[PDB]
RNA sequence: AUAAACAUACUUUGAAUCGGCCAAGUCUGGUAAGCAGGACUGGCGAUGCGGGAUGAACCGAACGUCGAGAUAAAGUGCCAAA
RNA sequence: UGUCGGCUCUUCCUAUCCAUUUCAAGCAGAAUUGAAAAAAGGUAUGAUUGUUCACCAUUUAAUAGGGAACGUGAGCUGGGU
RNA sequence: AAUGGCUGAAAGCCUCUCAAGCCAGAAUUUCGUCUAGAUGAAUACUUUGUCUUUUUCUUGUUACUUUAGUACAAUUGAAAAUUAUAUACGUUGUAUUUAUUAUCUCGUGUAUUACUCUAUCAAAAGGGUAGUGAAUACUGAGUUAACAAAUUAAAGCAUAA
């Protein structure tokens, strides 16, 4: 029979199924549409939440009765020390999605970026790049990498820095960097590169790559919880109290 | 060398919706669209010419064979029925056969 | 022997249906196919038409759990290999061996571009269709339903077509003068002998 | 029943040049060119030198053929003869539609751009929204009198459907529409020259 | 528009049938899907019969002041008048006709013959040009 | 379909044996031919079998199978609602091909099976006589038509390969 | 007229069984029922095989173990032989 | 095969109560009435009764009708039977 | 979508179309966006460059070790579009498997190639240039043939990542 009274269903199906993360980092599944009428630019970044304050700030909306005196809000901090760029990735559309075709790197590598391709590095030999940038500057090698710079102006579409950050410079424990593709929006694939090229073994900082009062997008890992009952996940009705076996379960 | 035979394709068994006689084998000869085209082949020879990978301690051919003979026409549209010294494993179905040239006529 | 070599069917100006018959009985028969272009097949009816059908396919779906239920594949590729797919043997190795033998693409990728195409004359659009009837073209309606690489195909499918133009036109070149050096050879006395041969069976 | 035959003719004027590619007609005359596609796959057009006249000599026509075809299909030959002598039309004297603007008690003010592809509906029935309503290529709006304006153009269906899009863009809502007859009317339809 | 109509006095080629490849002339129209081809039978040897139009092929060649229902003697004369057999040889059709008649009777020494010949000419010819 | 002249006598005390009873039956063969014929004898005339002799009965062959002629039938047929009456005209060569066109023509325009049609008469109309909004266009000395969007033709069942090399094409033929 | 000698007429002793069900160019009560009850026949029960995708009853046809052929109901775009 | 109702929770139907888009009126405006597309989203709080049902007092944009072994007892309760 | 329209026949007029062709129109659908996600791709390092099976070391993987067997550079496979297709012709009438004149040697240079290889410029090309060889045509001459013959299996752990 039908349901005597309608109310609406407790949790989201767009979050469905409730799978835990592996990687502490969050990869943003989108970047903002590429428009080919303005100059290159950075579309994204990566920082520590540091913590939470509060602001009075003054309104400047008209029309509105808010107090003149200011408004209390909240406010998060999120340190972002500049990244190093340390190389570019050029993706090609194909009838299967993105394709990465070639990635090109910078002469010197930092350790942190190295201490991604590894799993034990206290035990490794820590020789990654090492061939890499041993025969950066040979004739042949050379050659190559000037071929991978006029692939991707061929026979690409989207240009990526990989951008990896300073883990020296926040009070984390972690040594080992985090690298974040930034994908670059702006004009033609002739100048993306360009841009792209010029940013090699540079910093990037985060002033030049958000404005000021700008609403940007944030991807993270939420707060982790383990194991909980209907109650916490979903948020259904606690059983009366003289029911048998239990309470805090859905009927 | 050369080649002195036609192929034809080993479809399946004569059989029925539901039914089936593994000693009654049906062919499709390359070329052979319609049943008028048939009464050429009726009667030559068939063979089912498969590979074995044998041991070096076996004295068995790496190369077996199965002979038979093309029988009656199977249709309006040039498939044929052929009856083999033994029935053609059923993993040989959608195979290459052999169709050759005698016993001559001509 | 064994067949080695691999059948290419030029989707195009062809229907879904009679096409995947034709191919479903061959790949019991041991042939290898590939259908390139199998975005550019035609079906029965109108865009709305398609449309009232494909919602319907879309309803059948495992009630207590989506990702059990029916995979409703949205590429016209998919399309394709769905309509082959039901008209093979199911739940059996003789099925599936037919079935790893079938390949759609939605253009001409690198290796099956060179290839010689083939048709088949009881799946055109041209023979089983009154001219009238309206059709929708497979990428049309996948377009329609989500499909989201029917513009980069576009792009793919125009460059093709201008390297191809020029490939023919060196070789419409090449054809025509070693035609014309073979005219000379016929003409030429040394090769009486020969000619003579040829024309007694109508070759010259 | 089936026709075995039905045709149709358009008598082409002096200043008028038409060539045709595979059901795909280019008119070309003095106040322009006008190209549409026909994609009907049963009827041949081709352009020849007809008697249409009771005693009148030759003249080069267009000439709309569909053999052997049902009542449905036949419908579609005098259905592209009239595509065609409309096209005639437009590039030798041009349509123009001349809308008028019917209102009670509020006024509405109307706003052309410079160039004339664009209008701007303003205070219609008191509303604070205004309509913007562009204009297809080749239609160029302008005001005639008070209230009353006119879109000229060379294609017909573009000049017929921007004068439609403009009436269908201010529709009372809502309210008895045999008591307010407020919008904007097309008064008649008529040729430039 | 059409160059070739289905009319009284067209000359049409029979596709299938015991008189495939066989030339005929249509003498009435019975409907638009049968036609009446009298194909003189003292010249071609194709009887007075009705035949589908999916049965036969239209050529180029009217023969000239041709009536409904002509009689095969009045045919007889009209068709030689206008020399329907050597102008039917003339064209691409009547040549691969031809050829298809000369390739049958033509055996296996004889394939040896013009398959070895051929391959010397054509790769001779491909040497040719520059 | 073929064409039989039956003939048949009556012998008993209700019909006096010296009137010869005709027709001309269109059937398959000889055998429904005659059951055609003892029913009309039956139902029109209280004759039956058991007290009557079949004298003749021979296939009528068409004089002249060359000829096109513009025949007409008049029939009558039994719908859901009753019983009507039919005049038809086709274009054929044979009184027993228009008939064969007949009984095709009306089981799919009618939806009428063969066993509810009595063909009262068929018979020869002149050129202009005929009415069919279809077939009159035909019957002129003019008639010329382009056979469009021609298939092309196999010459036998030899050539038709399942799978065919290159693009298709159709012929305007 | 047609058929009938492993025809015909039996005699004695005895087993199980008398819960039935279905079909219909049939009937009665009921608004009607895959309802209740009957006349005639054929079936299922006791019965597999080929076809109707699947089915106690529908259609063909009833069964020792096999080979070769012509078939029946019914089918011949692929699953599926044509 | 654990036999009513309520509590908890999910899904499904449309013969739709609200919100969205339209047509009609004996539609001047406001409030309404009849109908179409549409089931993605909402559809309440209490007094009395074990009640389903009902009847009152409110509130709401609306407080629509139904199915899922007359949904749901190794899910509860045990008011009724 | 329901609905309101444009042009417009059928049906000389009318008509939003139980005709062809378009426009506006929903808490609608699809992209875009959010979550889970299959076969995947790029890069870094370790290797290997004809190949596996069975044993065997390791927590496990790859490389690796031993005994044997197998192949050895060179003719494969592309017009597009339309089908009432500008004209003309209808070029008829067997898709893949399946189109090489047996073998080896001797002889002259030229010419050709979606042929192999090298060097270079390029390049997600059946690419360009130069050279080399192969096959073929000009176009040979000879020798020989008879009876026989013409898809990986078994064993290990020193070293490196």
């Amino acid at each position: 029979s039908h349901r005597k009274f309608e109310a609406p269903r407790h949790g989201s199906l767009a979050f469905h199924p409730r799978k835990r993360v592996h990687k502490v980092r969050a990869t943003v599944s989108a970047f903002p549409k590429d428009n080919a009428a303005e100059k290159p630019h950075l579309t994204g970044f990566l920082g520590f939440k540091a913590g939470m304050t509060h602001v009075i700030r003054e309104v400047k909306r008209t029309n509105t009765k808010l107090p003149k005196d200011g408004v209390l809000e909240p406010v998060t901090i999120i340190e972002t020390p500049p990244m190093v760029v340390a190389g570019f990735v050029g993706y090609k559309k194909t009838t299967t999605g993105l394709k990465p075709i070639t990635a090109v790197f910078a002469e010197h590598i930092a350790d942190e970026f190295k201490r991604r391709y590894t799993k034990k590095w206290y035990k490794n030999t820590k020789n990654q790049f090492a061939v890499h940038t041993e025969k950066y500057n040979d004739v042949k090698a050379k050659s190559k990498r000037e071929r991978q710079i006029r692939l991707i102006k061929n026979r690409c579409d989207v240009v990526r820095v990989i951008a990896h950050t300073q883990m020296a410079l926040v009070p984390l424990k972690q040594k080992k960097a985090e690298v974040m593709e930034i994908q670059i929006n702006g004009g033609s694939i002739a100048e993306k590169v360009d841009f792209a090229v010029s940013l090699l073994e540079k910093q990037i900082s985060v002033n030049s790559v958000f404005g000021t009062d700008e609403c940007i997008d944030v991807c993270s890992v939420t707060k982790g919880h383990g194991y909980n009952g209907v109650i916490k996940r979903f948020g259904v009705r606690h059983l009366p109290r003289k029911t048998h076996r239990g309470l805090r379960k859905v009927a | 060398k050369c080649r002195l035979h036609v192929n034809a394709v080993f479809m399946g068994f004569q059989r029925a919706q539901r039914n089936q006689y593994p000693n009654v084998a049906l062919l499709q000869i390359s070329g052979v669209n319609t049943k008028e085209d048939t009464p050429f082949y009726i009667g030559k020879r068939v063979a089912y010419v498969y590979k074995v990978n044998v041991k070096k301690g076996s004295n068995k051919p790496a190369i077996r064979a199965i002979f038979g003979k093309i029988v009656a026409p199977h249709g309006n549209h040039g498939v044929v029925k052929a009856r083999f010294l033994h029935n053609l494993p059923p993993k040989a179905m959608g195979q290459n056969l052999k169709v050759f040239l005698y016993p001559s006529n001509i | 022997s064994t067949n080695n070599k691999v059948t290419v069917i030029d989707c195009h100006g062809h229907v879904l249906g009679r096409v995947a018959s034709v191919v479903a009985k061959h790949l019991l028969l041991g042939q290898k196919f590939v259908l390139v272009r199998c975005e550019d097949l035609q079906v029965c009816g109108t865009l709305k038409m398609r449309l009232v059908q494909w919602e319907l396919y879309q309803r059948k779906r495992v009630n207590t759990n989506p990702t059990r239920g029916a995979f409703h594949h949205r590429s016209p590729a998919d399309m394709v290999r769905k309509a082959v797919r039901g008209m093979l043997p199911k739940n059996n190795y003789r099925g599936k061996l037919a079935l790893k033998n079938l390949k759609c693409f939605e253009g001409c990728p690198a290796p099956y571009d060179k290839m010689k195409k083939s048709s088949i004359p009881e799946a055109a659009a041209i023979y089983s269709f009154n001219p009238t009837r309206k059709r929708t073209l497979l990428g049309e309606l996948g377009t329609a339903v989500g499909w989201k690489y029917a513009d980069v195909v576009a792009k793919n499918e125009a460059e093709r077509k201008e390297r191809a133009a020029k490939w023919y036109a060196a070789k419409q070149l090449k054809q025509k003068a070693v035609a014309e050096a073979k005219e000379k050879i016929l003409a030429d006395e040394k090769y009486k002998a020969k000619v003579a041969i040829l024309k007694k069976f109508g070759y010259a | 029943p089936r026709l075995l035959k039905k045709t149709e003719h358009v008598v082409i004027p002096e200043g008028v040049n038409i060539e045709i590619n595979r059901k795909n007609i280019k008119v070309t005359g003095p106040r322009g060119s006008l190209t549409r596609e026909f994609q009907h796959p049963k009827v041949d057009i081709y352009a020849s030198k007809l008697v249409v006249k009771k005693e009148g000599p030759k003249e080069n026509v267009v000439v709309i053929d569909m053999w052997y075809g049902n009542r449905r299909d036949s419908a579609v030959v005098r259905t592209i003869a009239s595509h065609i002598k409309n096209m005639i039309t437009g590039v030798t004297k041009g349509y123009q539609y001349k809308m008028r603007v019917v209102y009670a008690h509020f006024p509405v003010t109307l706003v052309i751009a410079d160039d004339g592809k664009s209008i701007q509906v303003q205070n219609f029935l008191g509303e604070k929204r205004t309509r913007h309503i562009e204009m297809y290529d080749g239609v160029v709006v302008k005001k005639l009198g008070k209230d009353e304006i006119c879109l000229e153009g060379n294609d017909v269906e573009k000049v017929s459907q921007s004068a439609a899009n403009i009436h269908a863009a201010n529709l009372v809502r809502n309210k008895d529409i045999r008591q307010f007859l407020d919008g904007v009317y097309v008064s008649e339809k008529c040729l430039i020259e | 528009v059409f160059s070739r109509f289905v009319e009284v006095g067209r000359v049409v080629l029979m596709k299938t049938g015991p008189f495939a490849s066989k030339l005929a002339v249509i003498v009435e129209i019975l409907d638009h899907n049968r036609v009446l081809v009298d194909g003189p039978q003292a010249i071609t040897g194709v009887p007075r019969q009705v035949v589908n139009l999916n049965t036969i092929s239209l050529t180029s060649f009217v023969v000239n002041k041709v009536t409904r229902g002509m009689t095969h003697k009045k045919l007889c004369l009209r068709f030689t008048q206008d020399a329907i057999i050597k102008r039917f040889n003339k064209t691409a059709t009547g040549k691969a006709i031809e050829k298809r008649i000369l390739r049958e009777k033509m055996t296996d020494f004889d394939k040896f013959q013009v398959s070895i010949i051929n391959r010397k000419i054509n790769a001779a010819a491909k040497i040719a040009v520059s | 379909m073929k064409e039989y002249y039956i003939t048949a006598r009556c012998t008993d005390k209700a019909h006096n044996p010296n009137e010869i009873f005709r027709s001309r039956v269109f059937a398959p063969n000889y055998v429904v031919a005659k059951s055609k014929f003892w029913m009309m004898l039956k139902k029109q005339h209280k004759v039956k079998k058991i007290n009557a002799e079949l004298l003749q009965c021979q296939p009528i062959f068409e004089k002249n199978p060359t000829v096109v002629k513009n025949y007409q039938i008049f029939l009558r047929y039994v719908s859901a609602g009753g019983i009507h009456n039919i005049t038809k005209q086709y274009r054929d060569v044979t009184r027993v091909g228009a008939v064969r066109q007949m009984y095709n023509d009306l089981a799919s325009q009618y939806r009428t099976r063969q066993d509810k049609i009595q063909l009262i008469s068929i018979t020869t109309v002149g050129d202009k006589a005929v009415k069919n909004p279809v077939l009159h266009q035909f019957v002129g000395h003019h008639v010329k038509f382009p056979m469009v969007h021609c298939k092309p033709v196999i010459a036998s069942k030899r050539f038709n390969l399942p799978i065919k090399a290159g693009k298709l094409t159709t012929k305007l033929c």
